[PDB]
């Protein structure tokens, strides 16, 4: 009896799909084949992620949303992906 | 030696000089920025000229003041080693001599003042060769060659600049005309 729209349902699907197979969401799947170190060493199994990327020497380019929020700078997101521009000389009316 | 650089650079322009315009805003951050400042490869930034082109300004998270790719002509200063200074004794110290070269005063060490051996009479506070009878007294206009320069920090003070002067073609312009004098005696000889 639980109402959900069926565009969710078709994102997680198709981000489930999109490797050519059918891989799980959790840290053997989705979240693994994550591309940022410290995205996929805040999920579950941490020590093992930061060896293994030391290890290959990977790096953390920082285009996800986890990252930058544990750093401290702004996610590529929402407000975040809007560029500002302004003409200098404002004069009031 | 002076010289114009033309340079690219972004400048942050607050809020408050908004009402203005953009150029001479940058002009004025410009001023408070890189006037007055030594750098380590051109030298001395003495005046910003002018600024050609602004462009519009970004809006970054955090500051809310508009940053701006700007290109100006920048007055700057550099010394450059072994080459050619012509300048005055500012003042006169036991360890070396103060030549002013520009901007920033020249050091000439009492070891590079003369071939002859040299004295440091307290007298007048002024150098004296003890057999050229030649002396220094602060004031003198003086040729010397820049030897070494030292770079600490941008603050102008700090950085020091160490000329020669006894090398060949150098010296005070009356001994440079004495010089002259026994070159010619010695190609009419």
């Amino acid at each position: 009896g639980l109402e959900v729209d069926i565009r969710h349902i078709m994102l997680v699907a198709d981000m489930m799909t999109l490797d050519g197979i059918v891989r799980p969401i959790g840290r053997h799947g989705v979240v693994g084949e994550k591309s940022s170190v410290l995205a996929r060493a805040a999920f579950e199994i941490t020590v093992q992620h930061l060896f293994e990327a030391a290890e290959k020497g990977e790096v953390d380019n920082l285009n996800g949303v986890i990252e930058n929020v544990l750093i401290g700078q702004p996610v590529p997101v929402g407000t975040g992906m809007v560029k500002l521009t302004m003409k200098l000389p404002l004069r009031p009316q | 030696m002076y010289k114009i650089v033309t340079v690219k650079d972004v400048v942050r322009i607050p809020p408050t000089m908004f009402t203005m315009d953009p150029k001479e805003a940058a002009k004025i951050i410009l001023r408070e920025t890189y006037e007055g400042t030594y750098d380590k490869d051109e030298g001395v930034i003495l005046s910003i000229l002018e600024v050609k082109d602004i462009k519009d300004g970004i809006i970054i998270p955090g500051d809310g003041a508009t940053y701006h790719e700007v290109v100006f002509d920048v007055l700057v200063w550099e010394p450059k080693i072994h080459e050619v200074v012509e300048g005055y004794v500012a003042d006169v110290m036991p360890f070396g001599a103060f030549i002013r070269i520009g901007p920033i005063d020249g050091l000439v060490h009492i070891s590079q003042l003369m071939d002859d051996y040299v004295v440091y009479d307290e007298r007048n506070k002024q150098f004296v060769g003890k057999e050229k009878k030649y002396l220094l007294k602060i004031g003198d206009l003086v040729r010397a060659r820049i030897i070494n320069i030292s770079a600490k920090s941008k603050v102008i003070r700090e950085n020091r600049i160490g000329l020669t002067m006894r090398q060949p073609g150098l010296g005070k312009f009356e001994w440079i005309e004495k010089e002259k004098k026994k070159e010619k005696e010695e190609g009419k000889k």
